[PDB]
């Protein structure tokens, strides 16, 4: 508000309140409506003033939208296995302390390992310890499919979002599932993203599978002249799995080839989903894994996998060159079921190769003319 | 940027007088280094705000936006001069801003009224807004009032920073 | 006062020839061996869709109406040595390897 003209021109109520202020020992400085019209409020602090005087979106609204996105991305991620009203956790405190240490010594860290091993759950445990004090944001590698990097930030730009954090020394961005960047036909927006973050001195973390690791290391050494920190996460050892079994109260499988599978935390999580009465419902476990991991929804995947397994068993060879359809082996390599090396392709887990040969025998039994032709 | 009063009248057609007053308030605060503003009463008489003091000289200001040549408006100026000293007895100088242009006779008459009052008048006619103090130094303020499409000057910043990002990768 | 040659060639093979596609590596190895086996300068290999055209746009492979050829002699030497390594891994006996 403003006072009305009756300082020599002041109206009676103002000089009454000013008198009581002085008699209490106090001077009052009056900042009426003409203050908010001044260059200090309007020109120097325009980003703050625009929140309150405008109905359009503002920089506070942008930071809110990105925090919501981070909370949504990490909602599905599981950090333990729950079984017979009890929760089972692998201890990761050593890895977590190594990550805290690397972020102090170095600007960029790469966290790496095979699929299902727990790379994202570690990031979830870092986030829950820091979300209040420090800026911390997570982006999926799928998001950079854009014509411009400014499409991610609304009517503001990347440089606006970066400038909103210029007074903070510790500040983190995570790029998650970095090996999916190989799917992009245009890589230019991502390169501009990294250039702005390197100039403004953010700390950056990547999660990746092993096939894209050398490309990341080359790019940081050749272009930005930084040597990044590297960390590796692994499957369980046999002694560790024995102690998990003893302490948490479940029996391990008798089949050697299944025991090798459940050393990976994702598959241990599936094993304890089909367990009751101190045994597992093996048929349901087998059906779920075949239909959801190997076939998905394509006949061509199932045909390719069956032919590959039988060719290995027929030729007596670890590495083979299958006669598949023109893109299926690359899809199975990205899924981590099939492996590749310069000598050829191979199958990663033994249990799947046994299951493939049994299905192949079933098909040859369905299609046979007589028993002797079947055995031939 | 260049001064264009058709752009101004198209942009501020719902209230020309009120927006011209704000343009002058910002330029006055820049000229006399009062970045946090000045006290003002509701329906304040004579001059637009309370006066400032500088080197034992006491200064105020007034602004008028007109369609007529100033010679048609003499009675406003005489009224301004007389109504100011009634309210603020020690006042020494008034600075006057307008979009018009006038030496001619009427200026001598109004100067005499000020002179007998003991008050100096400084005139900021249309040629003031041609000055590099407005156009070149205070460019960010001037761009608000004279440009139809002020957001175009953000695009010319975006492409420039894009160009700096592209060439950072290149090694010589 | 010397280069670390094995690291130099490893970075160059992975960055220039393989990139990130297994099909490119299998294509280039086949192309080099067919020239060395038939004695021909120009060949027409059996490959997946678009791989040879992609290698031509990289400049690694060259094309005329008689067929395809390899641009740099140094890369053809590296390809032949790698093909020998593969056959050594996959052998049943030595006589098969030399055949
Ligand atoms: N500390 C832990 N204790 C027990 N189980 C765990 C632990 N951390 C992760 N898991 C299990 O491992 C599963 C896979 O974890 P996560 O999603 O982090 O894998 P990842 O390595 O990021 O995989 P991807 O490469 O597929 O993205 C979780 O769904 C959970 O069941
Ligand atoms: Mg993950």
């Amino acid at each position: 508000q403003e006072w009305g003209q009756g300082n020599s021109n002041d109206p009676k109520i103002k000089i009454e309140v000013d008198q009581k202020a002085y008699e209490s020992g106090i001077e009052i400085v009056w900042r009426v409506a003409s203050f908010f019209e001044s260059p200090f409020v309007i020109v120097e602090n325009e980003k703050i003033a625009k929140h309150f005087f405008s109905l359009n979106e503002s920089i506070f609204d942008l930071l809110e939208e990105k925090r919501k996105h981070t909370e949504n991305v990490l909602y599905e991620i599981q950090t333990n296995i729950e079984f017979k009203d009890r929760s089972i956790e692998i201890d990761r405190r050593h890895c977590i302390e190594l990550l805290h240490e690397n972020l102090v010594q170095k600007k960029i860290v790469i966290v790496s390992g095979e699929g299902g091993v727990g790379k994202t759950a570690v990031i979830k445990k870092i986030y829950e310890a820091e979300k209040q004090y420090t800026p911390f944001y997570v982006f999926k590698a799928s998001e950079f499919k854009k014509d411009s990097i400014n499409e991610l930030f609304g009517a503001h730009g990347l440089d606006d979002f970066s400038n909103a954090h210029q007074d903070e020394l510790r500040k983190v961005i995570v790029v998650d599932s970095a090996e999916k960047l190989l799917e992009l036909t245009n890589i230019d927006p991502f390169k501009e993203f990294l250039t702005v973050l390197i100039k403004d001195k953010w700390q950056v973390v990547f999660t990746t599978r092993n096939n894209y690791l050398a490309d990341l290391n080359y790019a940081f050494i050749d272009i930005y002249k930084i040597t990044p920190g590297n960390l590796v996460i692994k499957n369980l050892e046999r002694g560790e799995l024995i102690e998990l079994s003893d302490n948490n109260g479940f029996s391990l499988p008798q089949d050697v080839r299944l025991l090798e599978l459940i050393k990976n935390p994702f598959y241990l999580s599936e094993y304890l989903r089909f367990y009751t009465g101190e045994s597992i419902d093996y048929v349901s476990f087998k059906e779920k894994l075949w239909n959801k991991i190997i076939v998905k929804n394509k006949p061509s995947r199932e045909q390719c996998f069956l032919a590959t397994a039988f060719q290995r068993a027929s030729e007596g060879q670890f590495f083979v060159s299958p006669a598949c359809d023109t893109g299926i082996l690359d899809e199975l390599v990205k899924d981590g079921i099939v492996g590749y090396e310069a000598a050829g392709y191979f199958i990663t887990h033994d249990i799947y190769e046994e299951w493939a040969l049994e299905k192949k025998i079933s098909v040859d039994y369905i299609r046979k003319a007589n028993n002797n032709e079947f055995f031939e | 940027v260049k001064p264009n009063w058709d752009n101004f009248k198209a942009k501020f057609s719902e209230n020309p007088q009120g927006n011209f007053e704000w343009f002058c308030y910002l330029l006055f605060c820049q000229e006399f280094k009062m970045p946090a503003g000045i006290f003002r009463y509701k329906n304040q008489s004579g001059i637009e705000t309370n006066p400032i003091t500088k080197d034992n000289e006491i200064i105020g200001w007034q602004s008028k936006f007109y369609d007529t040549k100033l010679s048609d408006n003499k009675a406003d100026l005489i009224e301004m001069i007389e109504k100011s000293k009634k309210a603020y007895p020690g006042l020494s100088k008034i600075i006057f801003y307008t979009n018009q242009e006038w030496d001619p006779k009427i200026k001598i008459e109004v100067d005499q009224k000020a002179y007998e009052s003991g008050i100096e008048i400084v005139w900021r006619v249309a040629s003031f807004f041609e000055s590099p103090f407005v156009i070149v130094e205070n460019e960010k303020i001037a761009k608000h009032f004279f440009s139809l499409n002020e957001s175009i000057f953000d695009l010319l910043e975006e492409k420039r920073k894009h160009t700096e990002n592209v060439l950072y990768e290149i090694q010589t």
